[PDB]
């Protein structure tokens, strides 16, 4: 699958996500 | 791009300025909102924030002068909208 655990991590530790 | 999901990290009690600490589009993007919501993390969908973001940051810039008030903004947003919740 597409999302690396490094990016997981990442998004787990944002307050948020921005998106369109 | 067609989808962009870009990722806010905050935390004072480190660091007085927000990073960026996702940057992804199209697929990849689809896959960060999935996970996000997947794990409890919030989006905002702010086609206007997320376009103007992208272009002038990259992965793991602290957020710049230019865009740092709208983003504080949005964050204080969020935790005020927390804290409505966290009592009822």
């Amino acid at each position: 699958e597409i999302l690396s655990e490094q990016v997981k991590s990442d998004i787990e530790n944002s307050r948020l996500i921005v998106a369109n | 791009p067609t989808h962009i999901t870009i990722g806010i990290y905050f935390k004072p009690e480190l660091m007085p300025i927000p990073m960026i600490s996702v940057y992804e589009t199209n697929q990849r993007a689809l896959a960060v909102r999935a996970y996000a919501e997947k794990v409890g993390v919030p989006v905002i969908v702010d086609i206007k924030l997320a376009r103007s973001l992208f272009k002038t940051h990259r992965r793991y810039d602290l957020v710049s002068l230019e865009e740092i008030d709208e983003v504080l903004r949005l964050l204080v947003w969020l935790e005020e909208v927390e804290n409505a919740g966290k009592d009822v």
